[PDB]
């Protein structure tokens, strides 16, 4: 992927169901975003590579 | 026979949480994974200028 | 200037999220209140929070 927000390589899939959802990524605790948004409007949540 | 029985049988039922050795035991699983995941998770993301 | 509020985001929680960046780019340095008076009648009077 290539997100305005960042760059990255990951592994979207449709997960459910856990952010803010007005602004569009999630982190967990760390720099990386684990992961979804940005689609319209879904759940693509990234993974590692 | 009983009173070892009921030894062995105390000894089943108490493991968590006041009962180190076995806070022993997650020291040591929580020391290595501790170590490698959370150490290497300070290792990258993030640590450079 | 960047505005928050709990109102679109989290109406019933009350975490606050960004809903408009003001073109303000000279620093603002004070505030004041604005007083507001409501011009009722008297069998109109209200308690305002």
């Amino acid at each position: 992927y290539s997100l305005y927000g960042v760059s990255g390589r990951g592994v979207f899939q449709n997960c459910t169901a856990v952010g803010v959802r007005q602004q569009r990524f999630v982190y967990d605790a760390y720099q990386n975003l684990v992961g979804y948004y940005s689609d319209d409007g879904n759940y693509y949540c990234l993974r590692a590579c | 026979a009983n009173k070892f029985n009921q030894a062995l049988g105390a000894m089943q039922t108490g493991f968590t949480t006041t009962n180190e050795a076995f806070q022993k035991v997650q020291d040591a699983v929580n020391n290595n994974a501790q170590a490698l995941s959370k150490l290497a998770s300070e290792l990258s993301n993030t640590f450079g200028a | 200037v960047h505005l928050f509020s709990s109102r679109y985001v989290d109406l019933y929680g009350g975490n606050m999220f960004q809903f408009a960046t003001l073109p303000v780019y000279d620093t603002i340095k004070y505030y004041s209140i604005i007083p507001h008076s409501i011009r009722s009648i008297q069998s109109d009077r209200k308690a305002w929070a």
